[PDB]
This record gives structure tokens, C-alpha cells and sequence, in this order.
RNA sequence: AAGUCUGGGCUAAGUGGUAAAGGAUGUGGCGCCGCGAAGACAGCCA
RNA sequence: CGAUGUCGGCUCGUCGCAUCCUGGGGCUGAAGAAGGUCCCAAGGGUUGGGCUGUUCGCCCAUUAAAGCGGCACGCGAGCUG
RNA sequence: CGCUGAAAGCAUCUAAGCGGGAAGCCCGCCCCAAGAUGAGGCCUCCCACGGCAGCCGGUAAGGACCCGGGAAGACCA
């Protein structure tokens, strides 16, 4: 998990969700996952 | 207290 | 482009009775309660069952699609059933059966054991394949959830505990 | 002429059931009731309000996130002595203290506020030991 | 969950396969049973136990008819044992058996007004180097300004000692029911001849 | 002390009730364009 | 300024978390073992000695680790000087 | 980290709902504790004396003073 203030889709396949008032971004390519924070 | 200086 | 104004086509043997925020399904398989939101009216014809929103707002649409779909789960369920499959991969690892309790072993110290609940069925067809079998959609998921988790697959080796139709995905270790 | 002065009288019980209300709308309403400002012959400087009975108090409704959000704090004096409760937590094991901390803040602090507070009886379910004072139902 | 009154006899050693094993010896048995509480009467179950017997002479009205109730002698000690409900109108030794660990409760010995040193294990001051008349003293007692006060429960010289203790898991070594007595392996707070009570252990 | 006043709308963050660059399928409202049974976007066989 | 005693040591603590160890996790250029990096986490713990008035720092022998800060750079109507 | 699942025919740990998960949090263990003036509860004992929500005496159940002491203790307790 990539934590940091600029949360952006890296790749074509990269995903962004919102649960539980975070914005996530979430991929195949486990380097790809993220945080907001 | 002593000297303060 | 919608799910929840599709009628649900319910066979016989399936008997569905509206309730208040409740749903009831009656069939040869077991009875099931789905909780419904008040806020929408559920009505049952003849050999059909459709759901219909009150508004046009964001909230009807979103519980429009996951009533009719639950709904339908619940009448699949207890007309045709609910499984799911269970591989399990590596030399040494395999499964039997105890009782009704599944047996595990995968490379542990120990044995693990683990005991089905209420609603749920086991299946050992082959030491390395097990069935999860049951009428409750959500049960048969996480029940099936719970036995993978003892031994997820691992990163490098084709070793673990796998879903049907789940791809394998290695990488290099030297 | 002279402003008129009460003797004293009497007071009334009353008899009050929270099922389903909101906990600061129905607080409110207890707090004028145990100040006894329903009556034309109120005065700041006596005790002449209603005897309050509450009953169902555990079944009290709260609005938005509250249940999870809304902490009790206690200080005990001590290093390190700040108790924090939520307000589930407080209703599953003190029901009667939710109501009660609602309406003690709405009351005047001093003596005679605090005499206002002996005057309320809150109990978690439908009974009260308090048949005979014979409380009038009344609609909040 | 059982319990029983008795009396700290004393210490001494006995030899068990080649191993000298420290024990007190504790007379316990036997205790009449003089009310039983009940969740219908009283809101939780507890046997209000007698012991050590007095002379009836010194036994006024009040305690006379609450002994004559239960119809026993009178006794000079009433304790309750929380959660226990013996079979019979009487306890003794043999509720415990060699190999079970038992909890013990005595009341530790006093030793009146005691300075941080020995109440508090603080370290005092030195003994040389210039140090002035500060050699048993506790040293600062809090900051400046801020907060200026000193802390509820701050460790400072007062009473010490002459209050309740458990010492809990000790081993019952031996019970020789003739004598009313019980072994427990290792020690137990206060002096000889000072009230304990033996319970089964809380640990597990 | 005096409206749990009346009418229309927004917020779900207890935001209201203590901050920036930057980031985001939060939500409501309006627009500009494109492709649409010269059968479109998604799903499915290629 | 008709006075608010100033370094270091000692004693006695208590608080913060931007966490040194211990607990839980994501990613790894993670085979395993050992690491790197970020997230959660302040309950408990965080050694003895040589040099120097020293704080600081270096060094010796260890350790799971030998954290960083606030409290009038905490604490002289508590000591030292 | 998930299960089921819309809005958005796909998909999604979430919007409805349901799980897993820390030496941390709440109980649990030990100690204090009804001045908890919201002053709680249970067992037993004493009784309706006299003279006129109070006043003056003699008593009951009990208690205090005094004395011998105490691994209790500055005194007190
Ligand atoms: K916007
Ligand atoms: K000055
Ligand atoms: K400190
Ligand atoms: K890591
Ligand atoms: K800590
Ligand atoms: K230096
Ligand atoms: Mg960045
Ligand atoms: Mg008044
Ligand atoms: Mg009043
Ligand atoms: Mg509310
Ligand atoms: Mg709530
Ligand atoms: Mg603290
Ligand atoms: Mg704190
Ligand atoms: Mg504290
Ligand atoms: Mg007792
Ligand atoms: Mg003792
Ligand atoms: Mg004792
Ligand atoms: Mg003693
Ligand atoms: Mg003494
Ligand atoms: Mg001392
Ligand atoms: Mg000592
Ligand atoms: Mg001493
Ligand atoms: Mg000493
Ligand atoms: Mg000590
Ligand atoms: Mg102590
Ligand atoms: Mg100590
Ligand atoms: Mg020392
Ligand atoms: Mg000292
Ligand atoms: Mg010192
Ligand atoms: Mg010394
Ligand atoms: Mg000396
Ligand atoms: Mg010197
Ligand atoms: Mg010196
Ligand atoms: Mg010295
Ligand atoms: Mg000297
Ligand atoms: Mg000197
Ligand atoms: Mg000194
Ligand atoms: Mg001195
Ligand atoms: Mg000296
Ligand atoms: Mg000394
Ligand atoms: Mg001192
Ligand atoms: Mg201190
Ligand atoms: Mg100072
Ligand atoms: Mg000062
Ligand atoms: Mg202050
Ligand atoms: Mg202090
Ligand atoms: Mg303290
Ligand atoms: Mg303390
Ligand atoms: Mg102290
Ligand atoms: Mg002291
Ligand atoms: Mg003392
Ligand atoms: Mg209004
Ligand atoms: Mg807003
Ligand atoms: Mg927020
Ligand atoms: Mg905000
Ligand atoms: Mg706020
Ligand atoms: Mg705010
Ligand atoms: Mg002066
Ligand atoms: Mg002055
Ligand atoms: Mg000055
Ligand atoms: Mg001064
Ligand atoms: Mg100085
Ligand atoms: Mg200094
Ligand atoms: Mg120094
Ligand atoms: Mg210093
Ligand atoms: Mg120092
Ligand atoms: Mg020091
Ligand atoms: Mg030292
Ligand atoms: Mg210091
Ligand atoms: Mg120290
Ligand atoms: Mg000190
Ligand atoms: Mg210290
Ligand atoms: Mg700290
Ligand atoms: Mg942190
Ligand atoms: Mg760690
Ligand atoms: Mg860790
Ligand atoms: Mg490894
Ligand atoms: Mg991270
Ligand atoms: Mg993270
Ligand atoms: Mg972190
Ligand atoms: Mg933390
Ligand atoms: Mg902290
Ligand atoms: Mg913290
Ligand atoms: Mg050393
Ligand atoms: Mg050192
Ligand atoms: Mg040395
Ligand atoms: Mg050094
Ligand atoms: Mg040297
Ligand atoms: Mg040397
Ligand atoms: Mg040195
Ligand atoms: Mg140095
Ligand atoms: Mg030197
Ligand atoms: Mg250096
Ligand atoms: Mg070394
Ligand atoms: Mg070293
Ligand atoms: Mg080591
Ligand atoms: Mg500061
Ligand atoms: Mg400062
Ligand atoms: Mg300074
Ligand atoms: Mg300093
Ligand atoms: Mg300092
Ligand atoms: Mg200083
Ligand atoms: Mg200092
Ligand atoms: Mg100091
Ligand atoms: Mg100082
Ligand atoms: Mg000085
Ligand atoms: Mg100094
Ligand atoms: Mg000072
Ligand atoms: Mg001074
Ligand atoms: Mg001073
Ligand atoms: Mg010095
Ligand atoms: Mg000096
Ligand atoms: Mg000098
Ligand atoms: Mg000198
Ligand atoms: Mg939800
Ligand atoms: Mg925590
Ligand atoms: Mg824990
Ligand atoms: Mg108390
Ligand atoms: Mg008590
Ligand atoms: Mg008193
Ligand atoms: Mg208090
Ligand atoms: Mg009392
Ligand atoms: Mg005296
Ligand atoms: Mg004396
Ligand atoms: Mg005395
Ligand atoms: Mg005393
Ligand atoms: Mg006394
Ligand atoms: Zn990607």
C-alpha cells in the first residue's frame, strides 16, 4: 500500500473506489494499490 | 537565589 | 441496462410470501428471510416475482438493483442449490473427512479441523478437492472464504488452497 | 401594587414514556416540566414543578452517527485519569444515565437546580415503583 | 468455588522425593455453616461460615439469636465464602486434596507510620559527597508552575502493611484431617495465629 | 428573556464547531459535444 | 529589576507520539533465513562502565532495544555546588 | 483481509446487510469503596415507662468511661 496526499491512477487498469470515506486506488499490479493519507 | 549575571 | 425491473422467474416448488420488510421463501431445499427495505414494495404474480422503486432518486436505484438480486439469489437457492469448490495443491497437502467436521493438511505442525455450521454441507470427492454445499448464498461464500484463508496461495509456488477457475500467478524466486 | 406571590401547593406527577423519542427533543420538554415555567404562578427562587416519571428509557432514539460518536468523558483526578464511554456502551449497561445526563445539563446549576434533579425518576422498562403517587400520562 | 476459615499455625519444611519444600501449616477445619445467602433474599449466593468458638458468656442478644437460628454454638468469627454452597451444615480440611491450588487471604503484619524507603522502595539520597540531612527523604515532589500541584496518588511515607492480601496459586501439599490440618507450599500474609481464609484458586 | 414560527432549497461531513498547494466515479444543479433501432456503451463468440 | 536563583548531577516522576524494542499489517528489486519501506499501535520496557564540571560526543562490554521531545530547556522553602 | 451486492446489465469489502482482525480498548485478576446525601441490602436483638414531627427525666437492646494487654499503633483508632 502506497500512502500519500496525490492518489492517482498509475495505469490503464488501475481502479479508484471510495469505502468508508477514503479514496482508494486499486490494481492488479499489487504496486499499484493505494491510500490517501 | 545567588548572583545573576 | 437495469437488474432490478427484471421479474425474478420463480419455478414450483418455490413459494414466496410478502411481509413487512421481509421476504419469505418456502422450497424443497429450506426456508429462507430476506430482509427487505421498507421503503419499496415488493409484489408477487403469477409465477413471478418484481420489484418497483417509489422514485427516480439515487438511493431507490441503488436498493432497486440489490433487492431484485437478492431476491433471486434466494429463490435460485432453494430451487437448485448453492456450491463451491475448493483445490487443494502441493505435495504433501490434502483433505479428508471427519464426521461431518473437515480435516486439513497443509504443511502445518498440526492438523486443522474445522466445523461446518447450521445450513452448510462438506464434500471430499478426491483428497486434493473439497465442496462447500448449502442454500444460503452468503453462507456457501463465507464458509468457503474461511477454509481458503488457513492456507492462502503462495507467491512463488503453486502450493495452497484454491477457488474453482481461480488463475495461478508465480513469480521468479532466483 | 405588588407583583402576586404563590403559597405553597401540592405538586403534580407525571408520567412520561420515551419509547422512540429523540433523547435531546424529550430532554428538553423534562427540563420546563421540572422548572414547573407551564404554570402562570412560576417562581425563580422556589421548587414548584412537576415530580417527573420516566419509563422506557432504554428505548430512547438518537439521530445520525451518535451511538458510535458520542462519548461520555469521566475524570477521576488522577495521572492519566480520563474515562471515555460511547454512548452504546452507556446504553447497553446504564440506559437510565443517558436521559439523565441529557436533562441535568438543561437544569440551572446551584442548590435549587440540583433539588430539580431529585425530582426526576427514570427507569429502563415500562414499570415504576411509584403507583401510589398515581403519575398522569402525559404526551411528549 | 470452596472455601474455608483457619488459623496460620506456623512454617517449617518437609522433605517429598530428595526436595526440601517450605510450607505453613494452617488449621482449618471445622466451620459450621450459620447463613446461607441467596440470589431470592439477598441478590447472590455466598455460606456465611463460623469459626474459632467462644464462650457464651461474652455472646450478646443479637448474636445469640442469629446463632440460635441456624442452630449452632456460637463461634467468634463470621466470614462468607462468595459463590459456595456446601452439601452440609459443617466444612472441613477434607473439601481440599493433596496437588489442588488454593488462594490464600490473610491480613498482612503492620508496620505503623513508614517512610518511603521502606514503604515505597525509593532510592534515597547519598551518604556522603556533601549531602545534607537528606539521606532517607523522598526528593521532589512535582514541577514548577506548571501544573502547581502535586498528583493524586503520589507515593509518600503514611501507613503500611496491617491490610488485606491474597496470595494466589499455592499448591495444598498436604491434609491431615485428624488435626484439622492443611499444607500449602510457601508463605502467607501475617503472623501466626492471625485469621486466613483458603479458597479454591482463580487461575486456570 | 422571546418562534421547537411560515414558505422554497442544500448538507450527512456532528461539516456546521479552527489551515494550504494538491488529490478524488461524494452530492445536487445547470451547459457544451459525440455515438445511438444508417441498432450504440457494458456483458458474451471471435 | 520595594528580586521570577541561573549549568550539569542526584531524587522523584508524569505526559506527547513524528515508535528504539516488543504486538498487528500492505508492498518489495519478498525463494528460505535476514532485511528495506510505509500503515496501525504509547500497555510494558528502554543496561553497566572509561574520558570530561560538562550537556553533547567518542570509546569498552553487552542487549529484544539501548527512542526523541514537553512539563519555568520539569524538580536548590528536596540535596549537591 | 473478506462474504454477499447495487447505483453503473460488467465490476466493486459498502451505499442495505454480514464476517475476520493487535503487547492496544471494555470486562475478567488483586485492593479500596454507600458522605454512592442517589447515604443501598440481608440476619438477629430491644421495646409501645413516665411528666407536659417538641421539651424533662428514669430505662431496654446496646455502648462509653476505667483497668490488664496486643506481630494494632505517633496520638487517636
Ligand atoms: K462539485
Ligand atoms: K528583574
Ligand atoms: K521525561
Ligand atoms: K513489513
Ligand atoms: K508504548
Ligand atoms: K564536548
Ligand atoms: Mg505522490
Ligand atoms: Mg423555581
Ligand atoms: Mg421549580
Ligand atoms: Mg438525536
Ligand atoms: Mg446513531
Ligand atoms: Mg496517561
Ligand atoms: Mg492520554
Ligand atoms: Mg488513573
Ligand atoms: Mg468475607
Ligand atoms: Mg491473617
Ligand atoms: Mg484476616
Ligand atoms: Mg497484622
Ligand atoms: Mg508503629
Ligand atoms: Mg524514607
Ligand atoms: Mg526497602
Ligand atoms: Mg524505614
Ligand atoms: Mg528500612
Ligand atoms: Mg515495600
Ligand atoms: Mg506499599
Ligand atoms: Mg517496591
Ligand atoms: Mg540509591
Ligand atoms: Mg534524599
Ligand atoms: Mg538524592
Ligand atoms: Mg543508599
Ligand atoms: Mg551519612
Ligand atoms: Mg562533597
Ligand atoms: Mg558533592
Ligand atoms: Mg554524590
Ligand atoms: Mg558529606
Ligand atoms: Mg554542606
Ligand atoms: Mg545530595
Ligand atoms: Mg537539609
Ligand atoms: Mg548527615
Ligand atoms: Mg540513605
Ligand atoms: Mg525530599
Ligand atoms: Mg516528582
Ligand atoms: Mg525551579
Ligand atoms: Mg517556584
Ligand atoms: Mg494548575
Ligand atoms: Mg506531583
Ligand atoms: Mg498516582
Ligand atoms: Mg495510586
Ligand atoms: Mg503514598
Ligand atoms: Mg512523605
Ligand atoms: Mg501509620
Ligand atoms: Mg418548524
Ligand atoms: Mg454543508
Ligand atoms: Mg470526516
Ligand atoms: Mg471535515
Ligand atoms: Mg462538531
Ligand atoms: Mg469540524
Ligand atoms: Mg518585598
Ligand atoms: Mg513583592
Ligand atoms: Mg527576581
Ligand atoms: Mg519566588
Ligand atoms: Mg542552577
Ligand atoms: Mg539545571
Ligand atoms: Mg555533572
Ligand atoms: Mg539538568
Ligand atoms: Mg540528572
Ligand atoms: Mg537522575
Ligand atoms: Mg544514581
Ligand atoms: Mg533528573
Ligand atoms: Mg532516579
Ligand atoms: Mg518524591
Ligand atoms: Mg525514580
Ligand atoms: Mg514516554
Ligand atoms: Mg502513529
Ligand atoms: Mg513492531
Ligand atoms: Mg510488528
Ligand atoms: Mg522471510
Ligand atoms: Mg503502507
Ligand atoms: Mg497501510
Ligand atoms: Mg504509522
Ligand atoms: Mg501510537
Ligand atoms: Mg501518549
Ligand atoms: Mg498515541
Ligand atoms: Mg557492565
Ligand atoms: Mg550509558
Ligand atoms: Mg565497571
Ligand atoms: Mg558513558
Ligand atoms: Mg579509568
Ligand atoms: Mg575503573
Ligand atoms: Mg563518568
Ligand atoms: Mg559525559
Ligand atoms: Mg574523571
Ligand atoms: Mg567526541
Ligand atoms: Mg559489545
Ligand atoms: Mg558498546
Ligand atoms: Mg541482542
Ligand atoms: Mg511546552
Ligand atoms: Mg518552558
Ligand atoms: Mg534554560
Ligand atoms: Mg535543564
Ligand atoms: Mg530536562
Ligand atoms: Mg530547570
Ligand atoms: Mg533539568
Ligand atoms: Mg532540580
Ligand atoms: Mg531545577
Ligand atoms: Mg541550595
Ligand atoms: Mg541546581
Ligand atoms: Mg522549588
Ligand atoms: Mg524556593
Ligand atoms: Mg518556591
Ligand atoms: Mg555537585
Ligand atoms: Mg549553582
Ligand atoms: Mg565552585
Ligand atoms: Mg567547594
Ligand atoms: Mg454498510
Ligand atoms: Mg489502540
Ligand atoms: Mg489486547
Ligand atoms: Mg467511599
Ligand atoms: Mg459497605
Ligand atoms: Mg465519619
Ligand atoms: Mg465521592
Ligand atoms: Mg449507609
Ligand atoms: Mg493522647
Ligand atoms: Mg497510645
Ligand atoms: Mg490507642
Ligand atoms: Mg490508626
Ligand atoms: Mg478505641
Ligand atoms: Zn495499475
Amino acid at each position: 500500500m502506497k500512502v500519500r496526499a496525490s492518489v492517482k491512477r498509475i495505469c490503464d487498469k488501475c481502479k479508484v473506489i471510495r469505502r468508508h470515506g477514503r479514496v482508494y486506488v486499486i490494481c492488479e499490479n499489487p504496486k499499484h494499490k493505494q491510500r490517501q493519507g | 537565589a545567588a548572583a545573576k549575571c | 441496462s437495469r437488474i432490478g425491473r427484471l421479474p425474478i422467474p420463480v419455478p414450483k416448488g418455490v413459494s414466496v410470501e410478502v411481509a413487512p420488510g421481509r421476504v419469505k421463501v418456502k422450497g424443497p431445499k429450506g426456508e429462507l428471510e430476506v430482509p427487505v427495505s421498507p421503503e419499496m414494495r415488493v409484489v408477487v404474480e403469477e409465477g413471478v416475482v418484481r420489484v418497483e422503486r417509489p422514485s427516480d432518486e439515487r438511493r431507490h436505484k441503488s436498493l432497486h438493483g440489490l433487492t431484485r438480486t437478492l431476491i433471486a439469489n434466494a429463490v435460485k437457492g432453494v430451487s437448485e442449490g448453492y456450491s463451491k469448490e475448493l483445490l487443494i495443491k502441493g505435495i504433501g497437502y490434502r483433505a479428508r473427512l471427519v464426521g461431518r467436521a473437515l480435516e486439513l493438511t497443509v504443511g502445518f505442525s498440526h492438523p486443522v479441523v474445522v466445523e461446518p455450521p447450521e445450513g452448510i454441507t462438506f464434500e471430499v470427492p478426491e483428497p486434493t478437492r473439497v465442496r462447500v454445499s448449502g442454500i444460503d448464498k452468503q453462507k456457501v461464500g463465507q464458509v468457503a472464504a474461511n477454509i481458503r484463508a488457513i492456507r492462502k496461495p503462495s507467491a512463488y509456488h503453486e502450493k495452497g488452497i484454491y477457488y474453482a477457475g481461480e488463475p495461478v500467478r508465480l513469480k521468479p524466486g532466483k | 401594587m405588588k407583583t402576586y406571590v404563590p403559597k405553597q401547593v401540592e405538586p403534580r406527577w407525571v408520567l412520561i414514556d420515551a419509547e422512540g423519542k429523540t433523547l435531546g427533543r424529550l430532554a428538553t420538554k423534562i427540563a420546563t416540566l421540572l422548572r414547573g415555567k407551564h404554570r402562570p404562578d412560576w417562581t425563580p427562587n422556589v421548587a414548584m414543578g412537576d415530580f417527573v416519571v420516566v419509563v422506557n428509557a432504554d428505548k430512547i432514539r438518537v439521530t445520525g452517527k451518535k451511538l458510535e460518536q458520542k462519548i461520555y468523558t469521566r475524570y477521576s483526578g488522577y495521572p492519566g485519569g480520563l474515562k471515555k464511554i460511547p454512548l452504546e456502551k452507556m446504553l447497553a449497561t446504564h440506559p437510565e444515565r443517558v436521559l439523565e445526563h441529557a436533562v441535568k445539563g438543561m437544569l440551572p446549576k446551584g442548590p435549587l437546580g440540583r433539588r430539580l434533579f431529585k425530582r426526576l425518576k427514570v427507569y429502563a422498562g415500562p414499570d415504576h415503583p411509584h403507583q401510589a403517587q398515581r403519575p398522569e400520562k402525559l404526551e411528549v | 468455588m470452596k472455601g474455608i476459615l483457619g488459623v496460620k499455625v506456623g512454617m517449617t519444611r518437609i522433605f517429598r522425593d530428595d526436595r526440601a519444600v517450605p510450607v505453613t501449616v494452617i488449621l482449618a477445619g471445622p466451620c459450621p455453616v450459620v447463613q446461607r445467602r441467596t440470589p431470592e433474599k439477598d441478590g447472590y449466593t455466598a455460606v456465611q461460615l463460623g469459626f474459632l468458638p467462644q464462650n457464651p458468656k461474652r455472646v450478646n442478644r443479637p448474636l445469640k439469636g442469629h446463632f440460635a437460628k441456624a442452630g449452632v454454638e456460637p463461634v467468634r468469627i463470621l466470614r462468607e465464602i462468595r459463590d459456595f454452597n456446601p452439601e452440609g451444615d459443617t466444612v472441613t480440611v477434607e473439601i481440599f486434596k493433596p496437588g489442588e491450588r488454593v488462594d490464600v487471604t490473610g491480613t498482612s503484619k503492620g508496620r505503623g507510620f513508614a517512610g518511603v524507603m521502606k514503604r515505597w522502595n525509593f532510592a534515597g539520597g547519598p551518604d556522603s559527597h556533601g549531602a545534607h540531612k537528606i539521606h532517607r527523604h523522598p526528593g521532589s515532589i512535582g514541577n514548577r508552575k506548571t501544573p502547581g500541584r502535586v498528583y493524586k496518588g503520589k507515593k509518600m511515607a503514611g501507613h503500611y502493611g496491617a491490610e488485606r492480601v491474597t496470595v494466589m496459586n499455592l499448591e495444598v501439599v498436604d491434609v491431615i484431617p485428624e488435626e484439622n490440618l492443611l499444607l500449602v507450599k510457601g508463605a502467607v500474609p501475617g503472623p501466626n495465629g492471625g485469621l486466613v481464609i483458603v479458597r479454591e484458586t482463580k487461575k486456570a
